[PDB]
Formats: C-alpha cells, structure tokens, sequence
C-alpha cells in the first residue's frame, strides 16, 4: 500500500442495554373474591 | 442610439474615470458522505443481509 488516507469500513456502536415503559398502570380485576371468599357457594348456589 | 458617422470627424476623450466593479465566483461544494447501509436498513439486520 502507498502513502496516503484510505476509507475501510463503516463503524457502528452497539447498545449496552435495553429500556422498557408503560403507563402508570390501574384496575386489577376482582379474581380474589372467586378464589377465596370465605365458605364457597354448594354446586347450586354457584358464584360466577 | 445613434452614432454620427463622419468622412472625416474623430472622437477623442477629455476625461477619464477610475472604477471599481465586483466579480463574484463559486469554487467549491459542501464536502458529503454517506452510509448507504445505514441510509438503506437503520440497523435491521435482516435488511443488512
Ligand atoms: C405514577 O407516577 C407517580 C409520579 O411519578 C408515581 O408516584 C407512581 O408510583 C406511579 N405509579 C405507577 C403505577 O407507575
Ligand atoms: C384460598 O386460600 C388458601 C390459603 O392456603 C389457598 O391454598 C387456596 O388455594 C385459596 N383458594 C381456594 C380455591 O381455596
Ligand atoms: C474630470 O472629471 C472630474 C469629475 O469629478 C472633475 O473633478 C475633474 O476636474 C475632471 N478632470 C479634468 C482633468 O478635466
């Protein structure tokens, strides 16, 4: 190669880490009343 | 205009005036560069291949 400047590559940066948002978030659903409410309903009376 | 054609009649200048008159030239561009697989793909890989 002869003296001089010569172009070889592009060169990129990679990224170190990786960030994730989302709203302030709210509700939950009402699941714990049909897991464990106190004494469950006979087959009859059936909470749904 | 029009110029008095003469046989035998010559102009000749009494006076004189100096002037300054501007020239103007363009000699260079902006100097540009481009990383077409960058420009091409923003970094998708898939696209790179
Ligand atoms: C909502 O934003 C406020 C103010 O920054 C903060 O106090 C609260 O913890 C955030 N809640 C959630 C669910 O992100
Ligand atoms: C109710 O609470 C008990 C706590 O030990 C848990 O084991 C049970 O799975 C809950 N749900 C039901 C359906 O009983
Ligand atoms: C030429 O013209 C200028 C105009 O300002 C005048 O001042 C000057 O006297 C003239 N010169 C001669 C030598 O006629």
């Amino acid at each position: 190669i002869d003296k001089g400047i010569y172009q070889t590559s592009n060169f990129r940066v990679v990224p170190s880490g990786d960030v994730v948002r989302f709203p302030n978030i709210t509700n939950l659903c009402p699941f714990g009343e049909v897991f464990n409410a106190t004494k469950f309903p006979s087959v009859y009376a059936w909470e749904r | 205009s029009s110029i008095a054609y003469s046989n035998n009649t010559i102009a000749i200048p009494t006076n004189f005036s100096i002037s300054i008159t501007t020239e103007v030239m363009p000699v260079s561009m902006a100097k540009t560069s481009v990383d077409c697989n960058m420009y091409i793909c923003g970094d998708s890989t898939e696209c790179a291949n």
